[PDB]
RNA sequence: GCUAAACCUAGCCCCAAACCCACUCCACCUUACUACCAAACCUUAGCCAAACCAUUUACCCAAAUAAAGUAUAGGCGAUAGAAAUUGAAACCUGGCGCAAUAGAUAUAGUACCGCAAGGGAAAGAUGAAAAAACCAAGCAUAAUAUAGCAAGGACUAACCCCUAUACCUUCUGCAUAAUGAAUUAACUAGAAAUAACUUUGCAAGGAGAGCCAAAGCUAAGACCCCCGAAACCAGACGAGCUACCUAAGAACAGCUAAAAGAGCACACCCGUCUAUGUAGCAAAAUAGUGGGAAGAUUUAUAGGUAGAGGCGACAAACCUA
RNA sequence: CCUCCGCAUAAGCCUGCGUCAGAUACACUGAACUGACAAUUAACAGCCCAAUAUCUACAAUCAACCAACAAGUCAUUAUUACCCUCACUGUCAACCCAACACAGGCAUGCUCAUAAGGAAAGGUUAAAAAAAGUAAAAGGAACUCGGCAAAUCUUACCCCGCCUGUUUACCAAAAACAUCACCUCUAGCAUCACCAGUAUUAGAGGCACCGCCUGCCCAGUGAUCACUUGUUCCUUAAAUAGGGACCUGUAUGAAUGGCUCCACGAGGGUUCAGCUGUCUCUUACUUUUAACCAGUGAAAUUGACCUGCCCGUGAAGAGGCGGGCAUAACACAGCAAGACGAGAAGACCCUAUGGAGCUUUAAUUUAUUAAUGCAAACACCUGCAUUAAAAAUUUCGGUUGGGGCGACCUCGGAGCAGAACCCAACCUCCGAGCAGUACAUGCUAAGACUUCACCAGUCAAAGCGAACACUCAAUUGAUCCA
């Protein structure tokens, strides 16, 4: 949520502007939990998953401030408990 | 707001159902449609627009007897109570439909085109080309939506390959599958258009509120002026 | 100008004055002639020379500029190679 | 502008010229609104021979040269060369340049404008007057002949006479424009009679007109402006005064030409008739109008003429030969 | 001599310090204070300044100071504005604060006003014990006697005589014009800098780090008002009046009529014209006369539509005078 | 003597004229004021109901004829489950909404004039003016803007609007709006409006019943048909002008304009006859008011006043100033000539770099919506761009009666300061927004002038370098920014 100048010039009108991410429903498999989940993701998180080498690695490695998902934290707790027990 | 639609009935019945007037308002409570409010109280009679509806534990063509042909407040056309087996239902009456008349509903498409009697409902495939039809469905087993106003008749123009071109009363052609069912003939209450309201009071009874007193300049806009043409406007006579 | 800042509660300098004028420590202000870069093709060499000058300001102008600048701009500066170094002090001035 | 001045000109012309010209008016109307055909008058002080060859390459023909040939099947002003394209050709001359000598090769101007100059039968060593010289064109053509011993250029507006100075400098060398050789004045032309009488062999009078061609196109300082409506009304009166003033300055036996740019018989025929009447009564001087039937006949090839004028000759614009309107009347002072 | 006047202390203000509140029982989200049944996160805008306005126009964010109103930013205008770096001493129970028109609005968020959100007062004074003098205005004591801004010069003597065009403020200037004042008491309106000047201290140095300095530096003294719009924006509160609608209701005598958004005409609804009334009975009424009075009628109850909006048989109508 | 009110219910209010005892907007030492005490008793009314399926075409109108249209206000069954009873709450009044014990507002039943409920006159007198009535000789609209009011109860028209209806609550009830009928535009469709609808429909609009007139840019002649023409291609460098195809499944045109006409109207105008105090021309009586007596007791207003007349002065205008004149002092009742009489609310003109509503072809936008294209993604969503709709923010310079059409705003010259400089607004005239010649139209520097400020603008000795700081009255534009 921000402002913009009309034609990229400060002398023009200032307008409210909202940039929204592109959303996709995708299916992911957790081998730690042995379950498939349908989740709303962006391309960023798909790239993050790819570089982490899997969803499980992505969830476990990524701290809370980067994940920015309650479900992500719940997944993390699930996986940590599986590994602990 | 606190608006709840009166259309709550889940089970079909021939009993007139108490209906609530909207006044042209929404669920929100604001007006969406002007010139609606407060006519004579009305009761809704549920209409089975699916003419080929075989009874429970029954299939194939069935026949019905017309019990009565009756005025309906909710629509321009007359309605008919029709009985078959142990079921009574309301349907849209044709131009020439009387009490004691027997009407047939079939799903049978004939290789040889069957003779089209006024009361009967047939698939468009069965019906000959050029027959006046009514109560048509866009999709097979959807239900009648298209020719159901008083004295309205569609024409089956042509039948190609499992498809049929019909002429809607607005002279617009429509593509329909041959399996779709239509009722033969013209709808009841011909010369409904010929009726004379006579006084302002009658429209008020029909639930039509008077038009706004505000004067509007024109229904259509003014043509937008292109860049070189402006000098050609506003010429003053001398 | 801002007599008292909201943040510090201090007098503020008008930055327009700094962009256009030089203060000599003796109290004089130096300026360029207006329109010295403008339409030189239509101007006489004498006029062009008059325009390409660094000129002093009125008493009234100096007083205005003093008020529009803080004390920082009025301090003695010992710049390493200052072209206006000699002009900072007045000599043989009687009243 | 809330109401264009050019629209008033159209309204004014339609009501008066339609009845004046009849079926001819449509043809004139379309020609007036269309683009003006131009003639190139070669500067004699420049390389006349080289320019003539150059313009001949552009498939332009010297009409006046052809006119001189058919003249002898008085004499016209010599040393005048104007190239114009053939009938039905829309070709434009390239913009003029300075020459080797430092004077411009040719002047682009209305060919019909030369006819008053040609009508005036200029002879060597003639003292000549132009009451309304500015902005130029005609007065330039006077100098081109080289028959002018003393030329006087006059115009009420010093703004327009300044433009003449620029034209004179560009085209005519300083040698030719010596002391009293070419005299330029910014004084009133009406009071010219009392200034000097019986001075000039030949006088060219080009009164202010409605400027039919110019009024239809150019909005700025239009005569048909409501602010200038009073000027239009007093214009027929003013025209007579100037023509009379020119006649006073003329020596007896001398010839004047009255040139007007308008189609209006009010500003063409009645002015000439009025001037004669005024001069015959007030000053008791007789003027004889010289017939230009021979003159019109010679120039039929290039210019179409309106053959209904009692006095003078009116050149009407045609879409074939889009030359601006020119009414020239030649007359001699008997006494 | 009446009305009155007078009073000192309830309490409050700013600090400092210290991190606050929270069940007798019973009742209380339904119409709160009623024993007992099938769903929150979401850029503030605008006034204002720029002498218009349209980009822009300080507003806490982790504790002094100094760097510094510097670098920077900005219709490079109005104005906005850092950081690196430096560096911070710790004793609560005090007051050159107010004393009933002050100090809290407060004796109290009460009375009262408003449908609601909301607005919001006033005032008390004995003495150790109540089981003990005079003074504002207004008047009265005590009405008045030719003549005149109300007085002054006077005079034996109040008046008589002579002299004298109320006060404030405004308009280019003028008052006598216009503005403001019934009168009394209380309350009610000039806030700060640079630079200069004056008086000290020290002096090529001054200053209790920073800053200035070609007699300057340090310190002190000494200059910058009050009341008033129509507006604009944000968040609430309003359809118990009224506009329209929804749900389920009610009312309409009598007479003529082939029988009706018919006629006469009650009740009922409205408000044509006149008169009365005009601080009224009434912030729109009364009396007469009128228009309609089975209907596009009138009306009770409950519900709905909300201001960048609603609603409208468009009158810019109505949306709590 | 009045009753256009009453009694009850609903709604609202909440102890608000019961008893006892006290002090004390006419008053009773009594009040509805203060304190204490007492009271409205359920049958009326409120407060209801086990579940799951399932049933319910046929108004009402004395419901019978007859006639409809706007199509309507009340119905169950099958199976399971089920045994305890009369609880709780409203019940008063002279009452509510209007700041009041307010000529107002206020639903229903019964009474349609009362069986119920009330009192217009504090006492007097009989002035004026004012208000409401009654009666009036002779005349009968002569009154007046107008038959307004009153009396009498009336005809024939004209204009406007078809009509009933609606509108500015609180100055406009109308010719305005709506309205049947007609016409135009838009839409081929389901589960929250339109609509449980479907082109004889629905929405957005125009006009205003009916009735009568008003209707072609469909390709031209010639004898449905040939042929140039219109439209598209190709040849042609490309054209001119030639080669080929089509115009033959149909078209109607006006949200166009006029014209009478029946009924109707608190519409605007005219008129017949009567009629009446409207008037000639006013009078008499009654009531209210009034004035006086007794009680209670406001408001606007007020610089102070010991508050006269005539003439003059103050650009008009004086109670108060000047010159004359007048003049014991005090009530009460009339009056409206003056006190630019008093209170708001106006209307007119002007001003503000003060607002707001409306409109657009004002400027700045497209944040929003809709569509499109390109990316992403494998139709939706997201990002970017474009196009429209819908709005949003902001403004509307100065001179010229005021308004329309015009003119003007900067610089130079003249009338124009007779003679240093400056200075004649407004007006009456003229002109300027260049141009030409150099190409040292290079550099630098004493001293000066100056359009009354500033900013700008002007002249110039000497010197360096060259050579042997141009003409012209104006001929012009700061900062920022690029
Ligand atoms: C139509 S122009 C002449 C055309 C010109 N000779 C040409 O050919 O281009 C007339 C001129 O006469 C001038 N003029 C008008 N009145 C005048 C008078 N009284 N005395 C002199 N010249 C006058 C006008 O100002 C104008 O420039
Ligand atoms: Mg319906
Ligand atoms: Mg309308
Ligand atoms: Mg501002
Ligand atoms: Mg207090
Ligand atoms: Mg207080
Ligand atoms: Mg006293
Ligand atoms: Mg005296
Ligand atoms: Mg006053
Ligand atoms: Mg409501
Ligand atoms: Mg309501
Ligand atoms: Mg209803
Ligand atoms: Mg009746
Ligand atoms: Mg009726
Ligand atoms: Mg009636
Ligand atoms: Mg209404
Ligand atoms: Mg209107
Ligand atoms: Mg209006
Ligand atoms: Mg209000
Ligand atoms: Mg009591
Ligand atoms: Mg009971
Ligand atoms: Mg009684
Ligand atoms: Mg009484
Ligand atoms: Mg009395
Ligand atoms: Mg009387
Ligand atoms: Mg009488
Ligand atoms: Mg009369
Ligand atoms: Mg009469
Ligand atoms: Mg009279
Ligand atoms: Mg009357
Ligand atoms: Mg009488
Ligand atoms: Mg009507
Ligand atoms: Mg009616
Ligand atoms: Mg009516
Ligand atoms: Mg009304
Ligand atoms: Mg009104
Ligand atoms: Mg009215
Ligand atoms: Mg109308
Ligand atoms: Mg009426
Ligand atoms: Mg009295
Ligand atoms: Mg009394
Ligand atoms: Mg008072
Ligand atoms: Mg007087
Ligand atoms: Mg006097
Ligand atoms: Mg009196
Ligand atoms: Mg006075
Ligand atoms: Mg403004
Ligand atoms: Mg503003
Ligand atoms: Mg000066
Ligand atoms: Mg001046
Ligand atoms: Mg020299």
């Amino acid at each position: 949520l921000g402002q913009i100048y009309a034609n990229n010039d400060k002398l023009s009108k200032r307008l409210k502007k909202v940039w929204k991410p592109q959303l996709f429903e995708r299916e992911f498999y957790s081998e730690i939990l042995d379950k498939k989940f349908t989740v709303t993701v962006t391309m960023r998180t798909l790239d993050l998953i790819d570089e982490a080498y899997g969803l499980d690695f992505y969830i476990l490695k990524t701290p809370k401030e980067d994940l920015c998902s309650k479900f992500g934290m719940d997944l993390k707790r699930g996986m940590l408990l599986r590994l602990a027990r | 707001a606190n608006f709840v639609s009166w259309k709550s009935r889940t089970k079909y019945t021939i009993t007139p159902v108490k209906m609530r007037k909207s006044g042209g308002r929404d669920h929100t409570g604001r007006i969406r449609v002007h010139g609606i409010g407060g006519g004579h109280k009305q009761r809704y009679r549920m209409i089975d627009f699916l003419r080929f509806r075989p009874e429970e534990t029954k299939s194939g063509p069935f026949e019905e007897k017309v019990i009565q042909v009756r005025y309906d407040p909710c629509r321009s056309a007359d309605i008919a109570l029709v009985a078959g087996g142990s079921r009574k239902r309301w349907i849209i009456a044709t131009e020439n439909m009387q009490a004691g008349d027997t009407i047939l509903n079939s799903n049978h498409i004939g290789r040889m085109a069957v003779a089209a009697r006024e009361g009967d409902a047939h698939p468009l495939g069965a019906l000959p080309v050029g027959t006046l039809i009514n109560n048509v469905e866009s999709e097979p087993g959807r239900g009648a939506q298209y020719i159901r106003a008083a004295g309205t008749c569609g024409v089956l123009l042509r039948k190609v390959n499992g498809t049929a071109i019909i002429q809607l009363p607005s002279k617009r052609q429509m593509q329909v599958l041959e399996t779709c069912v239509a009722t033969v003939g013209r709808v009841s209450n011909v010369d409904h258009n010929k009726r004379v309201i006579g006084k302002a009071g009658r429209n008020r009874w029909l639930g039509k509120r008077p038009n706004s007193g505000r004067w509007h300049r024109k229904g259509g806009w003014a043509g937008r002026k292109i860049r070189p043409l402006p000098p050609m406007k506003s010429y003053v006579k001398l | 100008l801002t007599y008292f800042s909201a943040r510090k509660g201090k007098r503020k300098t008008v930055k327009a004055v700094i962009d256009r004028f030089l203060r000599l420590h003796c109290g004089l202000w130096v300026r360029r002639k207006a329109g010295y870069k403008k339409k030189l093709w239509k101007k006489t060499p004498a006029r062009k020379k008059r325009l390409r000058e660094f000129v002093f300001c009125n008493k009234t102008q100096s007083k205005l500029l003093d008020k529009m600048t803080t004390s920082f701009w009025k301090r003695r500066n010992w710049y390493v190679d200052d072209p206006y170094q000699k002009y900072h002090d007045r000599t043989n001035l009687k009243v | 502008p809330k109401f264009p001045a050019v629209r008033l000109a159209l309204q004014n012309f339609d009501m008066t010229y339609s009845v004046q010209f009849g079926d001819l008016w449509p043809s004139i109307r379309v020609s007036l609104l269309s683009e003006q055909k131009y003639g190139a008058l070669v500067n004699n002080f420049a390389a006349w021979d080289h320019v003539s060859a150059k313009l001949e390459q552009l498939s332009a023909k010297d009409f006046v040269n052809e006119a001189i040939s058919h003249w002898e099947l008085w004499a016209c002003s010599p040393n005048l060369r104007c190239f114009t394209f053939d009938r039905g050709d829309i070709s434009r001359f390239p913009p003029a340049r300075p020459g080797s000598l430092g004077v411009m090769e040719y002047y682009l101007m209305d060919a019909a404008s030369l006819l008053p100059v040609l009508a005036l039968g200029l002879q060597p060593g003639d003292i000549v007057l132009d009451l309304c010289a500015a902005p130029g064109g005609k007065t330039l053509a006077l100098l081109q002949t080289g028959c002018c011993r003393n030329l006087a250029a006059n115009d009420l507006s010093p703004s327009r006479i300044a433009r003449l100075q620029k034209i004179l400098h560009s085209y005519v060398p300083e040698e030719i424009r010596d002391g009293n050789q070419v005299r330029v004045t910014s004084w009133d032309g009406r009071k010219w009679g009392e200034l000097e009488g019986d001075t000039y062999d030949r006088v060219l009078v080009d009164v202010p007109c409605t400027t039919d061609r110019h009024s239809l196109h150019e909005e700025e300082n239009n005569i048909f402006k409501r602010s200038r409506k009073k000027e239009r009304q007093i214009l027929p009166v003013l025209q007579v005064q100037l023509l009379a003033a020119g006649l006073l300055a003329t020596k007896p036996g001398g010839h004047v030409v009255y040139s007007t740019c308008s189609l209006s018989h009010l500003q063409n025929e009645y002015v000439v008739q009025g001037a004669i009447e005024l001069l015959a009564n007030q000053y008791s001087i007789q003027v004889q109008v010289e017939d230009l039937t021979h003159f019109r006949r010679v120039f039929m090839d290039t210019f179409c003429f309106f053959s209904s004028c009692q006095v003078g000759e009116l050149v009407i614009p045609n879409l074939m030969a889009n030359f601006g309107p020119m009414y020239f009347c030649k007359m001699r002072r008997l006494t």
